[PDB]
Order: C-alpha cells, then structure tokens, then sequence
C-alpha cells in the first residue's frame, strides 16, 4: 500500500512561515506527480501547487505564488511546501494528492491516494 | 561464389543479437560508452574476415548541456517568481532505470542566455505561417518568444525562420495532432509517445558543411579553427524542446488574437491563439528561457572497413551507417548498425572460403551523425580526391523499420533497373504475400503515382550520410528501409523518434517481433551492395535518368509558365533545356547500344565503358556549387534554399523562381532565372555528351 | 610505328612553307581572315589523316578601336589647341604597305573617355614604384595622368595598380633600355625595334575567368551574358600604348620631383623626372586622352582535331596552341602554328602507313588568346567534365622560336625525366655542339642553379593556353622553345614582340635561317607528345614531385621565418607542411617501387597504375580554390595574387605572408597564414593518399 | 630625284590666313617626316611644326599655338600650313624640311632635302 503521511503543522500569528514535509512510502510505480490541495474551513476543495517525478512544478495560487514554494527530493521520497509571511485567512486543512500521471492539475478527482491531512493556523 | 549464397546466409537471430548488444547502454556521440563500441566494431569486423579495420578520428565541434546546470523552460510573473517549471527529464523507459549517462532532451549547438518575453504560436514556424502572421494577421514576433511544433519541415529551418523574424527564443514540442497515432497506446503499453517523450536533434543550417568550424576541410589534429562567432550556420537564440504535456501548460493561458485557421489548430486542449502574451488575466506574466548549454571540441571516431576487390580494387563500393544516437536509438541508428553488422558478418563468411568481391568493398560505421553528418561528411573531406575517382555507388543504412507496412527505396535513377531485378528476386515478409515476390508486394502497397505496375521509388533529399556523397561529390546512392501506410496513418517520422522510449523492448514487440523485416531490409541493402560491387558491368540505367528529367523539366517549366506575362517580357525560354534533354536521350540510347553490343572478355574496353557508366553521375556536379551553398553542387537533385525536404528537382532555377512576384526588381529575378536556365541546360548537355563516342 | 620514324619525318622545309603561308595577311581574332585560316586549317588536317575535325565556335566578348575614330593621346594648352598629336599608326613593313586590315595599336578591352590632367612617371608601374612613390615620394597619382614602361610585369597588374592610386589614364611605351638590343640594327635591316613600333596585348585581370562575359560556363549560343558592368576584370580607365618616338615627346617636358633612383631611368634622352605636370614653362599644358574603342560580342572558331586511341581511346594527350595574332604573327603564334602543322601532317603519314597511338591524340589550334586565352579556356569550360576524367596531358605550343642560343622548358614535375630522356634522343641544333646530343648543349648552356650536369626547366607559370588546363583543371602541362642567352642580354622578351614588325622575313633573316632551330623544337615537341601518348606506362615520376615540394616547404618557410617574433607570439608552426612532404617522399618512393616490380602484360593492373599516375596530378587541384580567385585551384603551383609572374610555389601562404607587417590587425593575417599553411599541408598529404595501396 | 614645290605666297595685312601647301615629289622612300622652318629677315632659323608619315604632329612655336596649324595629305602626297591672325612680326621666309627617320625634331641639320622657300609680308 502506499501512505502519504503528513507532517510540519503548527499555529503561527500573522507574517509567520511554516513548512509542510511529506513522504510517499510503499509508491510501488516508477513514475507520480502528487499535489498539496488546500481546503478552507468554510469553502471547497482547490488546488494550491503540484510537482511531478519529472522535476516539473507549479503554483497554481498565482495570487499568493510568492508566499508558497514546492521542492522535492527522490531521495527521501519527500516533498516539502514552504509559507512567506502567512495571513489569517491561510488557516485551513493541506491534503497529498499523489497519482501515476506526471501531470499537474488542479483536479482532486484525477488523484486517488489521498493523504491524511494537515490543520495550519494563523492569528 | 553466388549471391544466393550471402542472401541465404543472413539471419534475423544475428539481427536480434546485435541490436540487443548495441541498444542496452547510451551511445551518444564523443563520449566514452561511443568509443568503447567503435572499439568492439572493429574487433567484430576483424575477427569476421574484413582485410582491415580501422578508427579514423576527428575533432569536431559538439555541444553538450552542462550538467550542473539543467535547461529548463520557466514563466515568471511581475516579480520572477518562476510559477511554473518546465520538467528536467523524461521518464526513464521501465528496465532502464538504474542506467546512467542519460542526457536530458536538449537542442544541440543552441547558444546560452536567459531571454525574457511574450509567446507567440507560429504553428509550425515554416515561411507560409509567418508569413500569414505578418502579411495578413499583423503580428510582430520581433522581441517575442516564439512556439512551434515539430513537423513538415526541418527544425533548423524552424530557427532560421524564427531569427528573421526578430524573435529572442525558440521553444519546439511535439503535438499529439502529429506524433500520436490514434488508437495506439504510449510506449510502455504501446508504441505512441508519452507526455514526457521529447524529440531531439541538431538545429543546424550547415548546408552540407560537416564540422561549424571547418568549412571545406577534414578536422584532423594540425587543423585551423575560427571563432564561433564566425562559424557556419549557427543558431543565435536559444532553442529547447518539450513534451506536449509542457506545451499544454504553456498555452492554456495563451490568449490574444484567434487562430488564423484550423490547420493551425493541434490537438492539444488548447485555444492555439496566436496573440502575443497570455489573456488578461496573465497578460504581465512573460515567459523566461534558461539555457546553459555549451559547445566543445571533442573526438569522433568513425569505423572503416575495407574487403579488397580481386579483378578491380581501386573501384569503392561503400555500405555506409552511422553509430552515434541520443540515448539508446533502438531504431534510429541501431536497426540499421545491426543489419550492416550482420551484412558485414555474411560478408566475411563468404570471404573466409575462398570468395572475394570484384570490386573492393568499404563500409562504414559512421559518428556524429545527429550532430550534422559530421563524421561521414568529415571522413569524405578527406578522402574526396580518392572517391571522386574511385566511388562506384554509396549505400546508406540508417534506421530500418520505420513500420511494419510496405518498402520503401530513395535511390538514384541509375540504380531503378537493379532495385526492380534485385527486388524481384527476393521473398516478401508482409501477410499475403506468403509465397511472393517482395516486387508485387511493395507494388501493390505502393503503387508509382505515375506508371502502372511499378513499385513507387522517391528521390533521394538530405539529412543522411549520403548527403555528402551525393550532393557533393556525386556518387551514386540509395536507401531502402521499410515504412509506414503512405496514405492512412498522415503522421511525420514515428511516435518515438529521437526519444528515450526508442529501447530494445519497443523494436522487438511493436515493430518487429520476430525481425522478418530487419531481415528483408538486410537482404535488400546486401543483395543491393553484392550486384553492385561483383556484376561484371556497373548495373546502372541511364534511360531512366532520361525519363526523369524530361519530367523534372517539364515540372519546373509549368512552374515557370504560372507568371506567362513576366516570361514574355523579359524573353525567359526553355527550349535550351528541352534540347539538352532530348539530347541526353537520343545519347543515352545510343549508349545502352553499344553497352548492349560490346565485348565482355576484352577487360580494357570493359573497364572504359563501367568508368562511362560510373561518370555519369558525377557528370551533373557543378564545381561552383549552388548559389551561397558551395558544398551542394549536384544541379539536378540539390536541396532547395526555401521550401527544402519539399522542393523540386532543378534547385537553382527553382529557388530562383520562388516568390519571385515579390521581388523589388524583377527585371534581375528573371535574368537570375534565365543563368540558372542556362546553367541547367548546359549541365545536362555535358552530363549526355559523357556518354558520346570515346574519340 | 616507331618514334624515330615519327622524328625523322619531320622536315624544315614543310615549317618553312608553313610559316610563309600563314604569315602573309592578318589574322586577327575575330575578323573573315581568322575563318578562312580556321577552315584552312581543318581541310588540311582532314587531308592530312586525321580521324576528325571540327570547328568549335563561341561567342566572346572582344575590343576593336573605331576605324572612323582613331585613338591618340595628345596634348592640350590652356585653350586646347593640340599642339602636339601622337602617332596613328606604325609604318608597314616594307613588302606590306598594300596590305589592308592592319589594325591600329591599341590595349584591348580600354573603356572610352577624353580624361585630362597631369602626367606621372611610374616607372614600371609596379607596386614598389607605386610604394616607393607614394610613402616616400609625397606625390598623388588621384586625378593625374600616369605614364609607364613596358616590362617586368603584366599590362594587367599596371593597370589595376594604376586604378588603385587613383590615376584617370595610362599611357604604356617600351623603352629602349628594355627592348633595344645593343649594336642590333631596327627591323627593316636587323631584328631591333624602331620608334614607331608598339606593343599589343590586352589589359584584362580576369585571374583565369576566360570570357569576362561567362564566368564559369561556355559562351554557347543560349549563354546568358552578365551585365559589363558587372562584367570581370573589366579595366575602369583609358590605356593606350606608344612607341618611344612619342613618350621621348612626352617626357621631354616632364618637370617637378628628380626621378627616385637610376632604376626608374631608362635609355631615353629625358630626365625622367616624375613630378606632376611639365615644366613650370609648360606647366599649363596637360595631356588628353582619346579612346574611343569599343567591346562586342563577337563568334570565334577552335579547330579540333581527334587520332582514335588504339589501345586506350579515352586517354586524350593534347597537343595545344592558338591561331589568332595581332598584325602577322611571324612568331606570336604562327611559329609555333606551323611546328603544329608539320606534326600533325607526320602524325598523319604515319596514320596513313597503318600505325594508330596507343592513346588518344587532341590536336587544338585555339583562337582569341591575344584577347585573354578566350577560346581554349572557353573549349576547356565546355569539356571540363570529360577533361577532368581523362586528360593524360597537356603540350602548349605558342610562338617556338625567342633567340638562337638555347633550349627552354616549362613542365610540371611529373614531366622532368621524360623531358631529359627525350633530349638525350634528339641533336644539338647549336654551333659548337654538331654531332652531340641537345641534351649536353641544353645543360652546358642553360645549367641548373641547384644541381650539376643537369639542365635548367622553371616553372610554368600562366599566360598562355596551358593555364586553363593546368591551373584550373589539374592536367600536366609543359612547353618547350628556343629562346635567348638567359643572363647576358637582360631585355624582356624580344624587342618586335606583338609588334606590326613580327614578319616573315624577320623570322627567315634573323631568327631562324634555316629553321634548324624550329626543326629542333618541332622534335621536341613532336617526341614529347608521342611518348606521352604512346608509352605503355605513362612516363610520369613522382619522386621529382617530392624533391620540388621540398625546396617549395624550405623557402616558404624561410619566408615565413623573416618574422620569427610574429611567428612565436600566434604560435604560428610549418611542422605539418614538413610532416606532409615527407610522407608524400615515402608513399612516392614506395609507389615507384610498386611500379618498377608489377606485371605490364594484366592490362587492368596496368590501367590501375596509368591511372595513379595521372590523377596525382588532379590530387594537387583545390575544388574551393585561391581566395578571391574561384578558377585559380593548383594548391602548388598557382599564380600569386600580390607579385605574380615573379611569385613563389604555395600562392596561398606567399599570399598571406606578403606585405604582411603593413597589416592592421596582425592577429588576422597570421591566423589566415596558418589557415593556408593547413591547407597546403592537407593537400600534400591527400596528394601522398593518392599514391597509397589500393585498397 | 626628290623636289618640294612650294606654293601660297602672299603679303596680306595683319590678321589675314594664309595657306602654305607644299607638295612632295618623287620620295622613294616608304616613310617620310617633314617641318616647317621659319627663318625672319633679322633672326635666325628655328623650325615652327613638323609632321610624319604616322600621322604624328608638333608645333614648336608654343606661341603660336592658335595661330598657325598643320595637317599634311598622303593621297595628294603634300601638306597645308594655316595661317591665323597674322601680325607683322610674322613676315619671314619659310621652308619644308622633309628626312628619311619619321621621328619630329626642331634640328635644321637633321633635314637634309630642303624646300624652295616662300616670302609672307605681313602688314
Ligand atoms: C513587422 C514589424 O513591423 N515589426 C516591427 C519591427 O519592424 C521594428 O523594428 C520593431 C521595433 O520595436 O517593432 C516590430
Ligand atoms: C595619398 C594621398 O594623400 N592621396 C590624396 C587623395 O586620396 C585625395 O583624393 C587628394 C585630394 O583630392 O589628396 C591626396
Ligand atoms: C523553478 O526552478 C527555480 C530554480 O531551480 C526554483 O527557484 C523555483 O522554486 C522553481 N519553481 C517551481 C514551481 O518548481
Ligand atoms: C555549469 O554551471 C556552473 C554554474 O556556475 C559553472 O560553474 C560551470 O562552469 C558550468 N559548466 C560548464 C560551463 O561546463
Ligand atoms: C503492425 O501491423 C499491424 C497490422 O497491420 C498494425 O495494426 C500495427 O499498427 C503495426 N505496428 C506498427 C506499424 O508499429
Ligand atoms: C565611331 O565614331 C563615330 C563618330 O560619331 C560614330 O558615329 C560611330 O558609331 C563609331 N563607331 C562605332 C561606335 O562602332
Ligand atoms: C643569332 O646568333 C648570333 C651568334 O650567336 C647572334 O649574334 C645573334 O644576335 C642571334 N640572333 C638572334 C638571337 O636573333
Ligand atoms: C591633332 O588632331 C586633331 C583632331 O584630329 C586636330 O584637330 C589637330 O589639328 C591635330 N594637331 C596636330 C598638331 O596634328
Ligand atoms: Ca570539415
Ligand atoms: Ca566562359
Ligand atoms: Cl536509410
Ligand atoms: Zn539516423
Ligand atoms: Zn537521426
Ligand atoms: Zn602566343
Ligand atoms: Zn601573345
């Protein structure tokens, strides 16, 4: 089976900085792309930046493009998602989205592997 | 002893065996894993019989990413945030992961920078689409960032264009409108390209020059370079090539002006506008190129072997094929280097119980080929003074299977009568056909447009070794391979050309799996180069050249009688090459007279007429060459300057007639139309006069 | 069936009747009589037993001076009053004054004009007077009429020297201390030139071009004709030649600035002042130009005539020479024109007695060289591609006789040895030798500087219809001829050249009495051609070749040497031009001995080596050719651009080393040296290929 | 024998022209040069134009450049001698020189057949 585990939550004021570390452990194809959907407490579910196995990326929040950044390492199966100067309205659940396709889109239907899911906070 | 003997001797288990051996690891051309199999080919060749095997080497300008520094495709908003980033490699094929050495896709020679700009889609970047923009759409891609798509035309005359029209960068992808046969899966459950597949290769204008930095000359150790800056044919702005799953992202947010028409619409989930910059929404974002790609010196090694002709050594037949490839070239160029392989194995077979050929027999494992032909083109520069006298025919074997349909022959007219005999002789592998010749087959599958019951033979271009034999020194060539449905599939090349996904897997189950036509391919190519260097007399037909330029002659002149008022005015005529024409004919069958009626056993007239036959060709060379292209001086079959791998035989006058309404005084147009008229005509004169009485 | 039959049917008597016959009216290219002479000429060589002959015709650009507006040079007052007229024409020579069509003095190819200003002596308008009169002198030759002496150089190179200073006109003489021979009396009562004689020749720089109007191809009837505008090599100003009876007038006055140094005076009683304008007494009177010539396109005719090959009828040895004169021609060319009529006539008696050359013979009485060797250059233009593939060699013969003191040859290297057998074969024509071979007489009067016991053979240079053959196509070439004692008299030429004065009688009195001497050169010639074509193994040797190319790689190099900091600072290096001559040394060496151990009677081994033989000498041609010179490609032995007619072997690197501390960018000039010195260095070692083992 | 017969004698006042021709008889040379020798009452001899065979003329009177000019005929075999805006100081007796070399010199010793001479009275 594959597990997304997420990790680096917190609850940091306004103009704080947080980083959101995840693996993908037992992935047994060759080839992915996952995805950190965010979803507001009071909203739907949309897409915020995507990377493929490819070494290809995106932000799909053009308004907030430079508070978020995606990096990966193959390495360590891991991808981390790094916040500039956070607002309160950031506060929100971040989900993995992990699918075989080296694509990237903004679909939550397109991926299948889900992970568990990451409560941020800002004051 | 006898031709049936080597075509019975060939196997497709051999064929099977070297294209494993040379597609597992890269071969990419100046590097080690290069080297180490130029090194085992002239251990095989020796050890199979060859007299001599040698590794001549140059020292030839490539171009190589740096690897600290990948390229990579960005689009920045207001402040350069880099948004989105282009993928730095494809997948690797499944079984290859572990396997080292694999360049990322790249356009080799592009030059460095870090250009900023809008996009602008010019469809396939060829002379009618910008013209459509500039002409009638009134766009200026000057200071723009210029798209295109892979197809109809070279990717060199894509950048060329592109750089007359101002613009700063070039990006080329494949679309699936082009490289995606329908109802056929990608290459790992099929053989149709991924997102991730890219095409690579040169974007080169060379014209026939081999090495950028010596025009003329072979590129040995005591060589003369110049600059850079004043090397032949380089691309001035970076270019850089993509998948299609890229090019979707890059022009979803494209906006602006419509699409001029729907051939310029792909099939990708696109808009295809053509406006410069995205919609409003994105209008401030731009798009930033990142190319760190640089070019060095390094060392080619090209194999020759050499099996010396018992009656006729100084006669060269070359079986020519080159070796380099991109990441593994499980078709491109290992088909063919494992048919030559086994050609050569039969060959030396036959030589270690007795047997050696007429003529003396040269083949050649060739390098640097995707780099601009530059090994072969190199190795000819510096032996041009032996070949011009001494090379019968050239036969080029690049990649073989190209599609599991029908042949397909690009050859010399003077070869037509031997790939028909030959041709004839041989068994057909496709269903059907069980039980037939392989003439009937290929007939049927593909009919000549323009006689009945003969086999479609097109002519022979450029873009291969034979470049440099043909259009230059002007030796007869000829390729045969096997191809596609002409008329169904209307897809350029194959799916996975030029792509990591071109692996073992991919030729053994989807192409061919069980090499019957990497065996009737490598009996073609064989049997071709065994009439030719051991017939008695030189199996070239001269009336078939004859039949072929009345009809190129009357192609070019309706061509020319399109602006009848412009060659009324300025007295433009044909009847110069009409005459030459019929000349050559009535020579011609003259010739075939004689040939007919001449005494084999007396060798010094036999040795008189083969040199008439082999002279012929050489015949149509022009020693000053076409006009700014000195390296292309064959006046019937040159490549033409604008509409090249489409253009018509007769280059000069061709080119010269080409938008010729357009031209600010056309009083010199049509005197250049009337030179190269003249020049036309006089050529085939002298090429007929050739075949005269011998005093 | 013997070549001694062949020498010894050569006789005096037949050249005496030769020469008288066509020495009696004019023959001027272009004209009725010329047509005449050419039909003459191919029904006796059709009488004679040729196999065929024909009449190859062009249609070439030619200069004629108006018969209603004579050319002179005068000279004008303040009013332009005219005072004094130069001469319209030369005094007949006696015998001749009821003869018509005798044409004015006149420098062919002259544009029209009435330019006037001040006169400037330039000595003999080469580019050190034009030095030493510019960056030592303080004096401008721009707007200024300049004036010069015949000699030392090429009309063309005054010319074009003239214009590059900037000069509106020239004015050649010949002077006294050049063409004067002391104690001979002038022409009416000995073989001197008297003051109204004047030299002819044209004025063209065409560097090998042919017909200035076709560059490139034959001027056939459907020719497409440039521009003369843009026309090659087209003089931009008036010339007009004189006698010293008319510059001793011109000079007279000439006042300012002494002359430089006793080399720029001459023999005239003038004092050769070089200062702009007369003196101060005359310094209002100037000097006026009236040219009036015109150029046209105009047919001229090459009789060609063809002996079968017995053995090898595709092997053609030519035996070359031109027909067209100025006034009568006595020796320029109809001395040599009858010693080609005589061989063919006993090339044809033995023809008749049953005997046929082993190959085959070309017989070319050209035309129109007078005019820039227009007619074989154009004949070679349209069978270039037949000369190219099988022109065993090539035998100028222009005007025979120079001076009764010695032999003089001019032949490629390949040609040395044969040319030494042959003389050995002959007699010595000379006093003091009767009973002797021409070979002891030859090398006792004309010894090597370099070697001892054998005879001195220069180079071969340009000028002449061998050019066309030799430095464009690659064919070996050589001339023999009697001329005068090379050290003690020190006069270029001989004092009637190309002078209405060239006579008959001159010819019978005072050069050849008994045409023992023109008999002499006949068995030369006739020999030469007759083991050429005749030899079963072509009678070439290459180890002459390597030795030439040796002294050739030492003196260039010492050249290069006279800057030995330049030299160290760009790195510039001859080791691959020395590497190049020693390898070509051995595979000479080794090739001979291949050639001295093979068996003659397998005729296709024997056609194997003919074969070698003669495309070594192709192997030295340059398909690119000399910078700026596209029809000059002999790597070796090319005229020199800067100082031609007195330059050295290797034009390219003499070329780029000359004048070479004067260039603003060294760097450039010392990276173009390197360029050739690459070039010349692969040429020789693609020449030494050549003669490798075959296969 | 060879005899130059003179002709045009006439004493016409300042400003008149007048034709001296003078023909040439029984030369049996092929080339011929010939001059015009002015000789004053008071002055010396000093030669004034010369013509050849060649059609090659001079005048040495620089002065008289305009005023005097020279043109000679091979068909009638003599040559005219026109005079322009003649002026008192012009009245003198002229000669014809005619020599074997076709060469123009102003030397009276070179020219050894020498013509009958003619008065010109100018008033
Ligand atoms: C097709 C067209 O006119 N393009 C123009 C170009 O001529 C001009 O040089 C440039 C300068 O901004 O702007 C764009
Ligand atoms: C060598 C030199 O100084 N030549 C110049 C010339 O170029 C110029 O035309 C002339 C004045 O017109 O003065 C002088
Ligand atoms: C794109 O690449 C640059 C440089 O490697 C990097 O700084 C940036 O974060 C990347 N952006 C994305 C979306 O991958
Ligand atoms: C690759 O880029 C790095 C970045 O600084 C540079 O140091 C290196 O020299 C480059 N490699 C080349 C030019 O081969
Ligand atoms: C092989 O032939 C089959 C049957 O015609 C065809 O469906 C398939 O596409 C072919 N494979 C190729 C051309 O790669
Ligand atoms: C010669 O000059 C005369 C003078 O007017 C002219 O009429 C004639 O055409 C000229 N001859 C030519 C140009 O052939
Ligand atoms: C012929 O030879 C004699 C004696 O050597 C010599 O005086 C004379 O000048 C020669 N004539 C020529 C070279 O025309
Ligand atoms: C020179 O020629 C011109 C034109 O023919 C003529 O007018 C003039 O009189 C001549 N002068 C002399 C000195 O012969
Ligand atoms: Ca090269
Ligand atoms: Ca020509
Ligand atoms: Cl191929
Ligand atoms: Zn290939
Ligand atoms: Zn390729
Ligand atoms: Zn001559
Ligand atoms: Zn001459």
């Amino acid at each position: 089976q594959v597990q997304l585990q997420e990790s680096g939550g917190g609850s940091v004021q306004a103009g704080g900085s947080l980083r959101l570390s995840c693996a993908r452990s037992g992935w047994p194809y060759s080839t992915y792309s996952m995805n950190w959907f965010r979803q507001a407490p009071g909203k739907e579910r949309e897409a915020v930046a995507g990377i493929s196995s490819t070494m290809s990326g995106i932000i799909f929040a053009e308004s907030k493009a430079g508070q978020f950044t995606i990096s990966q390492d193959n390495a360590k199966n891991t991808v981390y998602l790094q916040m500039n100067n956070l607002k309160p309205e950031d506060t929100a659940i971040y989900y993995c989205a992990a699918r075989r396709d080296y694509s990237l889109s903004s679909s939550s239907d397109d991926f299948d592997y889900w992970g568990q899911g990451t409560q941020v906070t800002v004051s | 002893h006898n031709m049936k003997a080597f075509l019975d001797e060939l196997k497709a288990e051999n064929i099977k065996k070297f294209l494993y051996n040379f597609t597992q690891i890269p071969h990419l051309a100046g590097t080690e894993q290069n080297f180490q199999l130029a090194k085992q080919i002239q251990s095989q060749w020796k050890e199979f019989g060859l007299d001599s095997v040698e590794l001549a080497h140059y020292d030839v300008l490539l171009s190589y990413p740096n690897k600290t520094h990948p390229n990579y495709i960005s689009i920045i908003n207001e402040d350069g945030n880099e948004i989105f980033n282009t993928s730095l490699f494809e997948p690797p094929p499944p079984g290859y992961e572990n396997v080292s050495d694999i360049v990322p896709p790249f356009s080799a020679f592009s030059p460095q920078g870090m250009p900023e700009g809008d996009l602008v889609y010019v469809n396939y970047a060829r002379t009618e689409d910008f013209f459509k923009l500039e002409r009638d759409m009134k766009i200026n891609c000057s200071g723009k960032i210029v798209i295109a798509r892979y197809g109809k035309v070279f990717r060199g005359n894509k950048v060329k264009n592109a750089q007359l029209a101002g613009a700063k960068g070039v990006i080329l992808y494949s679309d699936p409108a082009d490289y995606f046969a329908p109802g056929v899966k990608s290459y790992p459950d099929g053989w149709n390209l991924p997102g991730g597949g890219v095409q690579r290769g040169n974007i080169l204008n060379l014209n026939g020059a081999g090495d950028p930095l010596t025009p003329g000359y072979p590129a040995n150790e005591y060589a003369y370079r110049r600059g850079i800056a004043e090397a032949v044919g380089l691309p001035s702005i970076p270019v850089h090539p993509i998948g299609y799953y890229d090019a979707q992202k890059l022009l979803e947010k494209m906006g602006g002006s419509a699409p001029p028409d729907s051939s310029w619409r792909g099939s990708l989930k696109v808009p295809y506008n053509v406006g410069p910059g995205f919609t409003g929404n994105f209008s401030t974002q731009k798009v930033k190129m990142h190319i760190h790609s640089t070019n060095e010196v390094t060392r080619i090694y090209n194999v020759i072997g050499t099996l010396r002709g018992a009656v006729e050594p100084d006669r060269y037949v070359i079986l020519g094929g080159h070796r380099d490839s991109w990441v593994f070239g499980g078709i491109d160029p290992q088909s063919g280097a494992a048919v030559v392989h086994e050609i050569v194995r039969s060959f030396g077979t036959l030589k270690k119980e007795g047997w050696r050929p007429r003529r003396t027999i040269l083949f050649a494992s060739w390098d640097a080929e995707e780099f601009g032909l530059l090994g072969s083109t190199e190795w000819a520069e510096e032996n041009s003074r032996l070949l011009q006298e001494r090379g019968v025919a050239y036969i080029n074997a690049d990649s073989s299977i190209e599609g599991n349909y029908t042949l397909r022959v690009d050859c010399t007219p003077l070869m037509y009568s031997l790939v028909h005999n030959l041709t004839k002789e041989l068994k057909s592998p496709d269903e059907g056909f069980e039980g037939k010749s392989l003439y009937e087959s290929w007939t049927k599958k593909s009919p000549s447009p323009e006689f009945s019951g003969m086999p479609r033979i097109s002519k022979l271009g450029s873009g291969n070794d034979f470049e440099v034999f043909f259009q230059r020194l002007g030796i007869a060539s000829g390729r045969a391979r096997y191809t596609k449905n002409w008329e169904t599939n209307k897809f350029s090349g194959y799916p996975l050309y030029h792509s990591v996904y071109e692996t073992y897997e991919l030729v053994e189950k989807f192409y061919d799996p069980m090499f019957k036509y990497h065996l009737t391919v490598a009996q073609v190519r064989g049997g071709m180069v065994f009439e030719l260097a051991n017939s008695i007399v030189l199996p070239f037909d001269c009336r078939d050249y004859a039949v072929v330029l009345r009809k190129y002659a009357d192609k070019i002149y309706s061509i020319s009688m399109k602006h009848p008022q412009e060659m009324k005015t300025y007295s433009v005529s044909f009847d110069s090459l009409f005459s030459a024409v019929k000349n050559f004919t009535e020579i011609a069958s003259k010739f075939s007279e004689r040939l007919q009626d001449f005494d084999k056993s007396n060798p010094i007239v036999l040795r008189m007429m083969n040199d008439q036959l082999m002279f012929l060709e050489r015949a149509f060379i022009d020693p000053l060459g076409l006009p700014d292209r000195p390296f292309y001086r064959h006046v019937i079959y040159a490549p033409s300057s604008h509409n090249k791998y489409a253009g018509e035989s007769f280059p000069g006058i061709y080119d010269a007639l080409f938008d010729i309404e357009s031209k600010v005084d056309p009083s010199k147009a049509w005197g250049e139309v009337k030179r190269q008229i003249y020049v036309a005509a006089f050529t085939v004169q002298a090429a007929a006069e050739t075949l005269s009485e011998v005093a």
